[PDB]
RNA sequence: AUAGUGAACCAGUACCGUGAGGGAAAGGUGAAAAGCACCCCGGAAGGGGAGUGAAAUAGAUCCUGAAACCGUGUGCCUACA
RNA sequence: GGUAUGAGUAGCGAAAGACAGGUGAGAAUCCUGUCCACCGUAUGACUAAGGUUUCCUGGGGAAGGCUCGUCCGCCCAGGGU
RNA sequence: UCUCGUUAAGGAACUCGGCAAAAUGACCCCGUAACUUCGGGAGAAGGGGUGCUGACUUCGGUCAGCCGCAGUGAAUAGGCC
RNA sequence: GGCACCUCGAUGUCGGCUCGUCGCAUCCUGGGGCUGUAGUCGGUCCCAAGGGUUGGGCUGUUCGCCCAUUAAAGCGGCACGCGAGCUGGGUUCAGAACGUCGUGAGACAGUUCGGUCCCUAUCCGUCGCGGGCGUUGGAAAUUUGAGAGGAGCUGUCCUUAGUACGAGAGGACCGGGAUGGACUUACCGCUGGUGUACCAGUUGUUCUGCCAAGGGCAUUGCUGGGUAGCUAUGUAGGGAAGGGAUAAACGCUGAAAGCAUCUAAGUGUGAAGCCCACCUCAAGAUGAGAUUUCCCAUUUCUUUAAGAAAGUAAGACCCCUGAGAGAUGAUCAGGUAGAUAGGUUGGAAGUGGAAGGCUAGUGAUAGUUGGAGCGGACCAAUACUAAUCGGUCGAGGACUUAAC
């Protein structure tokens, strides 16, 4: 459950290390975003040599959350942290490598490039 | 908040319609015949359910 | 209770090995990426077992690529081919939520060989 | 559920232990309705432990029954003092060996003067 | 189609293809048609249904006489079902859970669980005032209204008794029918405390 | 007797104030106590009798005994306004 | 000055009591016992001031005591430095 | 309504304002910046250790072992920049 | 802005919070005409108020600028709605200071830091809940629906179709699906929360004489879990289809007026709107409705009385055990024609290996006896305890006129 002012780790090498949620997209009053949802975020901490830099407004897809997700088989998945991947407008990741495991729910949202790049898809 | 008008005798009496006691559940003791509260020990003879208790 | 128990006894699995929180299990999870179906092995420590009858579930925790990941399964889900007990751990409580705070060497559990 | 009886948990537990032991010692006491309806379960749970008669049962009962003198007799000497705990296991336990539950009865009596609180008598058998 | 049963409880069931779904167990020992109402006599068509046999001492001569035509024991719950084929029903006929089939779309009516006297926050989902910053306004129901009417408009929502209301949940799915046990499994949850009366009818919107 | 002195009465008192100082309320059984022996209910209070008295619904909070106010009985009326 | 209305309503002043036995017309509230609980750089022990009989003993239950009361720092009778 | 305890995910988005609360908190050890009136700033900051049982001691430790989620295991003792 | 008519024996002043409600000169969504409307986007006017109409940065602010969204992020009224509902940052009470003015005390043609927000609701009103009587014999159930309340929002994607349209670029109407946001009705099986008479660990001190095992106090001492119940952030469902009458608008046929013309007669199409449809309440709907079933015509006294009175019938209640119900009433489950509660016996959740032993070890401790012991509310049995014994109330049914 990610809302405005929620901060997430960056699960790629785009350059950003930490982002802050500006907006949960997808409706007028939507409060919360979960895995697979796209947010507008600001870069609060950036790797010095990276492409994405501190202060930049970016779009990003949530790929893991402490409040994870429920599947139709009655099973659940939860992660120890909240992480996002910075994406271009066509959902392609800005960076070249994804870090950490990724929820299988990205597939059904058609974030194929992230899913293919992730070291593990749980 | 304070009463805007004093309450009349009639209105006060009407309010106290339901301000009353009731005396419910008295019947004769099966041992001594004096009236008692049902399901209670008879305070006169000390019996209950036909037995001294 | 008895009526709900009778309605559900048919769907209780009988291939559940005896395991408790703190044991290491390999969960054979059936996954579907479309038409095809596949087994994805989720291995880790059972940190939780709650519920009764058909509603019983358990949680398995593993650390993959630096990130802790917990998976909760219905004990009797047909979507799990097999629950395999890898090792028996020595713990002192039913719920192992304290492992969430630990990492690496601190999170280790001593084997007991039941 | 369980009644709160106008006390805090620790205050209530103290009172239930006090009254429960009072019942074990006197076998008949006067209390309010509310206290009697709560004591009837605590006293009969103590009796169940006394019926078990084993050390583990004794020690569980010891955590609840007060350390009070239940009787003094000249059975052997003028210093044979029996505790509330010992009466539970020596006398009351064997007394109800063949009754399955229901070791107490409550008899409703008159209300208390200064309170109008509904009084009762709670006694064994 | 309709039937009266009691809410037993909630559980869950695995479907074919392995999906786990919550279900409410409704036990409906066969209902009995006690009376048939027609335009000729009552001005409207309906069947009067009895459910849950009741002990004789709990019944009345007026009540025992009423169920005498159907030739059954006294019934605790008696309700009417409208918009059915009356000719297909007659007094003394029994209605069983097998009237419904797995996959049928139903409407489920019951009496919501009582909650007693509740404030406008819980009863009406209103917003608290702030809990700090000098606030002395936490769980209060808000302004009663403007000055101009010199009164409060009706439907100013306040504290009061909550629950105990008839509520119908629409378009629920019948998941299973265990006739030997007189049990119907409904997907999802339905109103009412356990052991309360539940009315299952084929979905009106269907 | 809310008058007349603040004070008809144990008043410059009680009471208030550190103090200077401020400062009340409060008269009436009956001709005579003859102020109800004795009995009864009650722990008493208080009543009911029996007495005293011309009268006690003159019994001491005692002459007269207004009104507000409180209650009991009930002739008529009152639950679609 | 008297008496209403609001009312039989607000309030009954920071906290643990329980039961047995007794006393008595009457007791949650007085006495005794038992266990329980609270203070303990104190809620203990002294003492100055201030109060001025509140001390002790025996009686009492009108009023005072925020309930009750058989009890009291209250009332009555004796005493005490 | 007051006083108090616990809260999923988020973590100042609240608000005039982080008001209120939360967090810090003891002792030992490592370590500690700009600036300075050379005293200070400092308890800056930021870190580590703390229980139990044996062995061994230069008497402060050291080594070893043991248990728990957690060892100033409760209470009371800075939030910082 | 003008006036000075109510209020100066006081009608509390901005902004915000809580709660909304109304108007429509409509922001979005719905319908439509004209277009300098190819399409896609639009412009403009008409109809339309059913619902909807975001969160932040700065400022006391309103406003406004900005950031990021959105189908949209409408404008107004309600003492610039709402301080006996809240806040009190702003509005110069007393303090203090700056600029400025003054010889000055002081002051603003201005700023700055700091500064007590009382009230136990009597009446109407509002939201809930009972008692009384009525409804024309007395009862137990089931009902119709006068009337009323609730609900009413909308995105994106796929398909039709890269089709119609267009030189390209771009790119549909209508139709058919899927899936969301916000809101909302329920419920706790799931994920979680809580869980102060559930389980465990642990510190200090104190008590059970000591050891062992335990109790007390320390926020429930603290800590880790956690049942029932209550719950969201969890789960399920909902605003689906469809009629009828209409708005703007468009007709059809048609004359007045040989033509033309939607109108005059006649007749049709047409909106998220109206009335239904969907949900809930509902005959105190005094207009008091209907249906099924039960009791059945008593006694006495007065009297032609719709008389008074007395036992009762069906039935209901008192009282008592309770809960799924609950402030109290009430509701519902029961009262031995008995499982209603307690206990008891089995279970379960939950905790996570009791005590007492034994084995190993110098010891702390470990293993074992043994998934043990404990186990509020959950489940199932069981009359062991308590629902004893009883009492109260409660019909005998008017008249007129149709018909039969
Ligand atoms: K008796
Ligand atoms: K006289
Ligand atoms: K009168
Ligand atoms: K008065
Ligand atoms: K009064
Ligand atoms: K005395
Ligand atoms: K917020
Ligand atoms: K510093
Ligand atoms: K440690
Ligand atoms: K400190
Ligand atoms: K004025
Ligand atoms: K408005
Ligand atoms: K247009
Ligand atoms: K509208
Ligand atoms: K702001
Ligand atoms: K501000
Ligand atoms: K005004
Ligand atoms: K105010
Ligand atoms: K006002
Ligand atoms: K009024
Ligand atoms: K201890
Ligand atoms: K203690
Ligand atoms: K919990
Ligand atoms: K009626
Ligand atoms: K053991
Ligand atoms: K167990
Ligand atoms: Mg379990
Ligand atoms: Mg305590
Ligand atoms: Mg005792
Ligand atoms: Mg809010
Ligand atoms: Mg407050
Ligand atoms: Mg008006
Ligand atoms: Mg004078
Ligand atoms: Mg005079
Ligand atoms: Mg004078
Ligand atoms: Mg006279
Ligand atoms: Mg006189
Ligand atoms: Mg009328
Ligand atoms: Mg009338
Ligand atoms: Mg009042
Ligand atoms: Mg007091
Ligand atoms: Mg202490
Ligand atoms: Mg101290
Ligand atoms: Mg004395
Ligand atoms: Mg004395
Ligand atoms: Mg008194
Ligand atoms: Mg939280
Ligand atoms: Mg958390
Ligand atoms: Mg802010
Ligand atoms: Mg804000
Ligand atoms: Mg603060
Ligand atoms: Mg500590
Ligand atoms: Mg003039
Ligand atoms: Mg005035
Ligand atoms: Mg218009
Ligand atoms: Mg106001
Ligand atoms: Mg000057
Ligand atoms: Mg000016
Ligand atoms: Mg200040
Ligand atoms: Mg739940
Ligand atoms: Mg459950
Ligand atoms: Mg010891
Ligand atoms: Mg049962
Ligand atoms: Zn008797």
């Amino acid at each position: 459950m990610i809302q405005q002012e929620s901060r997430l780790r960056v699960a790629d090498n785009s350059g950003a290390r930490e982002i802050l949620t500006i907006k949960v997209l997808g409706g007028s009053g939507r409060k919360t975003a979960n895995i697979g949802d796209v947010i507008v975020a600001t870069v609060k901490q950036a790797t010095p040599g990276g492409v994405v830099k501190k202060g930049e407004v970016v779009k990003a897809v949530i790929v893991r959350t402490k409040s994870g997700a429920r599947r139709a088989d009655g099973s659940y998945i939860k992660f120890d942290e909240n992480a996002a991947v910075i994406i271009r407008d066509d959902k392609s990741p800005r960076g070249t490598r994804i870090f950490g495991p990724v929820a299988r729910e990205l597939r059904e949202n058609n974030f194929m490039k992230i899913v293919s790049l992730a070291p593990e898809v749980l | 908040a304070v009463p805007a008008r004093r309450t009349s005798k009639a209105k006060k009496a009407k309010r106290r319609t339901h301000y009353k006691l009731t005396i419910k559940g008295l019947n004769a003791c099966s041992n001594c015949g004096e009236m008692k509260k049902s399901h209670h020990v008879c305070p006169a003879c000390g019996h209950y359910d036909g037995k001294d208790v | 209770n008895p009526l709900i128990q009778e309605l559900t006894q048919e769907q209780l699995r009988t291939d559940i090995p005896a395991f408790r929180p703190g044991d290491t299990v390999r969960v054979h999870a059936k996954v579907v990426e479309g038409t095809r179906e596949r087994i994805q092995l989720f291995e880790g420590v059972v940190i939780k077992r709650r519920g009764a009858g058909i509603s019983e579930t358990y949680t398995v925790r593993k650390v993959s690529n630096g990130v802790g990941v917990e998976r909760t399964f219905p004990l009797h889900t047909p979507r799990v081919a097999q629950i395999e007990v890898v090792r028996y751990g020595k713990v002192r409580r039913a719920k192992l939520y304290y492992l969430r705070a630990l990492h690496g060497k601190a999170a280790r559990i001593k084997e007991i060989r039941r | 559920s369980y009644r709160k009886l106008g006390r805090t948990s620790s205050q209530r537990k103290a009172m239930l232990r006090d009254i429960t032991t009072d019942l074990i010692i006197n076998e008949r006491i006067v209390t309010t309705e509310a206290r009697a309806k709560e004591v009837r379960s605590t006293v009969e749970k103590m009796i169940t432990l006394g019926k078990r008669g084993d050390l583990h049962a004794r020690r569980q009962a010891a955590t609840f029954v007060r350390n009070e003198v239940a009787s003094v007799r000249e059975e052997d000497e003028s210093i044979v003092v029996e505790s509330a705990l010992q009466k539970l296991f020596n006398d009351l336990g064997p007394r109800f060996a063949e009754r399955q539950g229901g070791y107490t009865r409550i008899l409703k009596t008159e209300p208390r003067r200064g309170d109008a609180a509904p009084m009762v008598v709670i006694e064994f058998v | 189609k309709g039937i009266l049963g009691k809410k037993v409880g909630m559980t869950q069931i695995f479907t074919e293809s392995g999906e786990l779904i919550p279900v409410t167990v409704v036990e409906a020992t066969p209902n009995v048609v006690l009376q048939v109402k027609t335009v000729e006599t009552d001005g409207y068509e309906a069947i009067q249904v009895g459910y849950q046999d009741k002990r004789e001492v709990l019944s009345n001569k007026p009540a025992k006489g009423h169920v005498a035509k159907a030739n059954t024991a006294p019934k605790r719950f008696i309700k009417e079902f409208k918009n059915v084929e009356l000719g297909e029903y007659e007094v003394g006929k029994e209605i069983k859970v097998d009237v419904f089939q797995a996959g049928d779309v139903v409407d489920v009516t019951g009496t919501t669980k009582g909650k007693g006297f509740q404030g406008a926050i819980k009863r009406h989902g209103q917003s608290r005032g702030p809990m700090s910053h000098g606030s002395r306004y936490h769980r209060r129901p808000g302004s009663m209204g403007p000055v101009a009417p010199n009164r409060v408009f009706k439907n100013k929502r306040l504290a009061g008794r909550m629950g105990g209301d008839r509520v119908t949940i629409q378009n629920l799915e019948v998941v299973k029918v265990d006739v030997e046990r007189n049990v119907i499994l409904i997907k999802g949850n339905i109103p009412g405390a356990k052991k309360s009366l539940i009315t299952i009818k084929s979905a009106v919107k269907a």
